[PDB]
């Protein structure tokens, strides 16, 4: 049985898969070709597990998951057996996303719950948590992705149809909101920053209103540029929006049964590939 | 009367569920998918054993020999890697790659072979073994050579087309013309001799000797004719037009033949008679091109234009790019690379990298990390080269360590640091350190 | 006042031994007899017409003599030519001509032969355009030269054929005379552009850029590459009857072949000798090119005689073909000079003095020639024969009453002390 897994994730070396469904269990597998042997099952959530996500192997084998029970549970494999090592749910509602940061930031994490909040839970020397939260979206937050950099930043998809870009600041100690963008007519489902350290910066924000806006910012100055992928609605609301590493390609998990794939051409506009 | 039931547990979840969805907006038409570390996708697949599918992102890269490690080894023997002057990361210093090379790995029949072949004929440097008294003469001899190769090749292609047409010609003089279309002066001359067209036969022998005297004489005869000449055979005039040296470029023009022969068949005419000596292969080919537009989507056509555009090859390259896809990602990279490493032409640090990325990627997507690493080096941007190499070296250190063809690999010039560094992290993740 | 003559000849002689180069005696010798051939010619008894031509012939004789000796003797071994396989046919021909003095001489002789060839006067009243009558009678479905070839000659109006005749014959006399430029000019201007082009094929390919050693003479490539082909093509064309005999004759010459009977029937010793030497040449060059892999097989369309006669054998055959003219006294000297066996004949005619004394000029000529020979080539004639000649000549300066200048001639011998 498994009629509905809400999220799955791949480890840096893609050898261990971590799928999490509604029955509140997170199933760990040992992937290989056509055989992904079940190696674990992890129960400890009081609601459907929305998303799972490993951390850079530079921190052992850590997997921070967010479930419906308003709580985010950090896990960890220890000598062959997992163990909920810590927890952080200073959020008054269902936790939606949870995405670690680039390992050059330490072991930071990023949670986005319905209480219009998003925290940056770092792990101190004792392994203990030191949260520095910030209110992000009034009517709730559906997602929030990090940004690879070399002055840190992350994007946040909300319920009030916004897409914010926060930036860490020493003078504030808590990420200072610098830019927000509008262009959707329904809960900005998922938002994503791209791992392309090329000329500019790309961000594909999928939504409920069945559109995908691409925020391409020339550089550290000229504000973003709105560009509805295609100018027609997809036959059903869209959910996920993930970038590829090598290739700046975009995959869209539209709530219509297949994932489209859009690439950028010399026209600056995007075209389907696949 | 409304009743009370104590087994209302199977109806508590059902309604407690529908409650969760709608407050979330989670519509029964849910699908998730994000790009893999090892660039590929996983999407909710309710028919496997995990609810996800290990999707092998389809490869845009379609060219057999690339999935062979033999090719890549031999292709590295041709490079000379030097560490950057702004970081210890590799980056090609010398390349001896030539379109010529890749020919052994293709069918001498595939249209692909034709692209690579012609691209060689026109770009790969030609060598002249016999020493020349003077070096300006060498230049001259090298041109006849290349012109001779190019002209002989075009005849291979138009071959059947023309032979077919000769099969049906019901007129002698018309065939005499057709043979000239195949660049066979002697057979034309012979047929002429045999068909009682003796005078014509002598004139034909001139075809190939850019003799300007004969050139102007022919035009003169043509003029005197189209200024009265109550009647002159439709083909005899075509043959004279050819002796004139500018068969389209004129007033009795063979341009109308544009709809009877291959655009290539006609280009041959210009290249064979057109005034070989006074022009360069480039400006001459350009000359022909300026008279006829070619099919936007034709590749062997795109090459000729790139070859002819000599002065602004890049400008055109970009233009070509934003208009057709005849030139694949691999080719475009290989092309820019040879021309760069051979002085043949010039390209932007950026256009040369843009082309490299594109291939470095299409290659990673095919799981060919070794090969995709190699390519990565040709990057001019040290910053990007570094990042790109590193990122991939670690994220894959495993596979890049089995065979010696995998050895020569990290042996490219991958930094000592970066190799063991990634290697370390392959251990604190696997649990067996030092 | 003509009986002066011996004046001119001896006259030179003085100015020579009076300036103390030798090639000027002959040069003047020529000019002299030339001036005489004019007098006796201009106005006079129809008996002078005969003694006239014998002076012209004399003139030609000295000319030929000057030409050949200048080259043979004046010769001061210039530099050699180093070619490469990438060089043009044109350079090879040039080289062949520098290196092979034997052959070059043939050229020298042909240049001479042309120099003295007769050419008619430019045809007057030539038609505005070609084959007008046929065009006007309506019947020329096509106006190219190959049209009446392609189907029965009944096509061309008689009047037209009549004019092609005048043209072709004239172009022919022009080619025989060496007037290739007048030839091209006529072709152009008389509306025979096609025939004109054929005349251009005469040159082998040269390209300033590659064939460097002549980047001086030209700035633009010229000449035609597939020459062997051209040659056969022309040759074959020459053989196709249905063409005017003179047109066929032209291609014959151009191919290095011998013109047809109808035309060749009217050629004389010079004409005939000219034709055949042309052939030795044509053949010689092509073989030199075959010997150097400079002829591509594709071009060997037809067979052309590959064996070259020798000047000796040519003269021999041309001889028996024109006995009368062959035999004439001074023409025999022309041949002697050509073959070099000159002293061989001086000594010969000298013994014809021990029917030479019947013909006036001979006794004089042989003498002055012998004089000239030993001046230019000390050792040439046997001291015996000089004497024997001057002797018998000096004795005729007496019978003539001109002891006045016998001293000049005495300058050669110690036997002068007997005068």
């Amino acid at each position: 049985h498994n009629e509905l897994i809400h999220d799955a994730v791949l480890d840096y070396y893609g050898k261990r898969l971590a799928t999490c469904s509604s029955d509140k269990t997170i199933k760990i597998f040992e992937v290989e070709g056509e055989t992904h042997k079940l190696i674990d099952t992890l129960t400890g959530h009081e609601g459907p597990v929305w998303r799972v996500d490993w951390a850079h192997p530079k921190f052992g084998t850590i997997l921070a998951s967010c479930s419906y029970d308003g709580k985010v549970l950090i896990w960890k494999e220890e000598n062959g057996r997992w163990s909920q090592i810590a927890v952080h749910a200073v959020h008054s509602a269902s936790v939606n996303s949870v995405q670690w940061a680039p390992h050059e930031y330490g072991p930071l994490l990023l949670v986005a719950s319905s209480d219009g909040k998003v925290s940056v839970v770092e792990f101190k020397e004792n392994g203990t948590t030191s949260p520095i939260i910030i209110d992000a979206h009034a009517i709730g937050v559906n997602s929030a992705s990090w940004a690879p950099a070399t002055s840190r930043k992350f994007v946040t998809g909300g319920a009030d149809n916004l897409v914010k870009i926060w930036k860490y600041n020493s003078d504030a100690q808590t990420y200072v909101l610098e830019s927000t963008l509008e262009g959707h007519s329904d809960w900005v489902r998922d938002v994503a920053w791209s791992p392309t350290v090329l000329l500019r910066s790309y961000l594909a924000s999928v939504s409920q209103d069945r559109t995908c806006i691409i925020w391409t910012q020339d550089n550290e100055q000229g504000p973003w540029k709105k560009t509805l992928l295609k100018e027609e609605k997809f036959p059903d609301v869209l959910w996920r929006a993930s970038w590829s590493l090598s290739g700046n390609v975009l995959a869209l998990s539209g709530g219509d049964n297949k994932v489209t794939l859009w690439k950028e051409n010399l026209e600056g506009k995007w075209e389907p590939a696949g | 009367h409304h009743s009370q039931d104590p087994f209302s547990e199977c109806n508590d979840e059902i309604d407690n569920a529908k409650l969760i969805m709608k407050e979330r907006r989670f519509t029964a038409s849910y699908t998730f998918a994000k790009f893999s570390t090892g660039s590929m996708l996983l999407t909710k697949d309710i028919v496997g054993k995990s609810g996800v599918s290990i999707k092998r992102l389809p490869t845009e890269l379609q060219r057999k020999f690339l999935f062979d490690d033999v090719y890549l080894d031999k292709e590295i023997e041709k490079v000379t890697i030097e560490a950057r002057k702004s970081n210890p990361y590799p980056q090609i210093s010398e390349s001896s790659l030539l379109f010529k090379d890749a020919l052994d790995y293709m069918e001498k029949t595939s249209s692909d072979y034709n692209l690579w072949k012609l691209s060689s004929i026109l770009f790969d440097p030609v060598s002249y073994p016999y020493k020349t008294d003077n070096d300006q003469v060498k230049m001259a001899l090298l041109k006849k050579e290349r012109h001779c190769r190019l002209t002989s090749w075009i005849v291979s292609q138009i071959g059947p087309e023309i032979e077919e047409k000769i099969r049906n010609s019901s007129n002698e003089i018309e065939q005499i013309f057709l043979y000239l279309l195949l660049n066979d002066v002697v057979r034309a001359s012979k047929l002429a001799i045999e068909s009682k067209n003796g005078h014509l036969s002598v004139l034909i022998s001139y075809l190939g000797s850019n003799d300007p005297r004969i050139r102007d004489l022919a035009e003169l005869q043509l003029q005197k004719w189209s200024t009265g000449g109550c009647s002159i055979d439709k083909n005899i005039s075509k043959i004279y037009k050819l002796l004139s040296g500018s068969p389209f470029e004129g007033l009795f023009s063979l341009k109308e033949l544009e709809s009877e022969f291959s655009w290539l068949c006609l280009l041959n005419l210009t290249l064979c008679y057109g005034q070989i000596d006074e022009y360069s292969l480039e400006s001459l080919v350009q000359s022909h091109l300026d008279k006829f537009s070619l099919p936007y989507d034709d590749p062997i056509g795109v090459i000729f234009q790139l070859y002819a555009a000599n002065e602004n090859t890049e400008k055109l390259y970009k233009e070509v790019r934003q208009r057709t896809n005849a030139l694949d990602v691999q080719f475009c990279w290989y092309l820019i690379q040879t021309l760069r490493f051979n002085g043949t032409r010039v390209f932007s640090k950026e256009t040369s990298d843009e082309a490299t990325f594109a291939f470095a990627a299409q290659l990673e997507f095919a799981q060919l990390h070794g090969h995709s690493l190699f390519v990565s080096c040709f990057l001019n941007d040290d910053k990007a080269a570094e990042d790109t190499i590193k990122r991939l070296v670690m994220r894959e250190i495993t596979l890049l360590r089995a065979s010696t063809n995998d050895h020569i690999l990290n042996r490219l010039k991958i930094p000592s640091q970066l190799i063991f560094n990634a290697q370390a992290l392959k251990d604190r993740y696997e649990g067996n350190y030092l | 006042y003509q009986t002066e003559r011996f004046t001119k000849f001896s006259d030179t002689l003085k100015e020579f031994k009076i300036e103390q180069d030798p090639f000027n005696i002959i040069r003047e010798f020529r000019s002299a007899a030339g001036q005489l051939a004019l007098d006796l010619a201009n106005s006079g008894d129809e008996s002078n017409v005969i003694s006239s031509k014998d002076w012209e012939l004399e003139a030609r004789f000295w000319h030929l003599v000057e030409l050949l000796l200048v080259f043979r003797n004046a010769d001061l071994d210039l530099d050699e030519m180093e070619l490469h396989p990438y060089n043009s046919r044109g350079l090879f021909e040039k080289k062949l001509m520098q290196d092979n003095k034997q052959l070059y001489q043939i050229w020298i002789v042909m240049v001479w032969l042309k120099e003295n060839t007769y050419v008619m006067e430019r045809p007057k009243n030539v038609p505005t355009s070609k084959w007008l009558n046929s065009i006007t009678s309506g019947g020329l479905k096509s106006c190219d030269l190959d049209f009446p070839l392609r189907e029965n000659t009944n096509v061309l109006d008689v009047k037209d054929k009549e004019e092609d005749h005048i043209f072709f014959k004239y172009i022919y006399e022009l080619i025989l005379a060496g007037a290739i430029d007048e030839a091209l000019e006529e072709a152009k201007l008389s509306d025979n552009i096609s025939i004109c082009m054929i005349l251009c094929g005469i040159q082998e390919y040269l390209n300033p850029v590659i064939d460097t050693q002549i980047a001086n003479e030209f700035n633009t490539q010229q000449g035609i590459k597939k020459h062997s082909l051209w040659r056969r093509t022309v040759y074959s064309l020459s053989q196709q009857a249905g063409l005017d005999p003179y047109e066929r004759a032209i291609y014959s010459y151009l191919s290095g072949a011998i013109p047809n009977q109808e035309v060749l029937q009217y050629s004389d010793w010079e004409s005939d000798l000219h034709i055949h030497l042309n052939q030795i040449l044509q053949t010689e060059i092509e073989n030199y090119l075959l010997e150097n892999n400079q002829v591509g097989t594709d071009e060997l369309i037809l067979p052309l005689p590959s064996h070259a006669l020798t000047v000796q054998e040519v003269l021999n055959r041309v001889a028996s073909r024109h006995p009368s003219e062959s035999e004439h006294p001074i023409r025999v000297l022309m041949a002697s000079v050509i073959l070099d066996s000159l002293p061989s004949v001086i000594h010969s005619s000298v013994e014809m003095l021990l029917d030479i004394i019947d013909k006036p000029y001979l006794l004089r000529i042989v003498t002055h020639l012998a004089i000239c020979l030993d001046i230019i080539n000390p050792g040439s004639v046997e001291e015996v024969d000089k004497s024997k000649l001057i002797t018998t000549y000096i004795s005729l300066l007496k019978l003539q009453g001109l002891y006045e200048n016998i001293p000049i001639y005495a300058t050669f011998l110690n036997e002068s002390d007997c005068l």
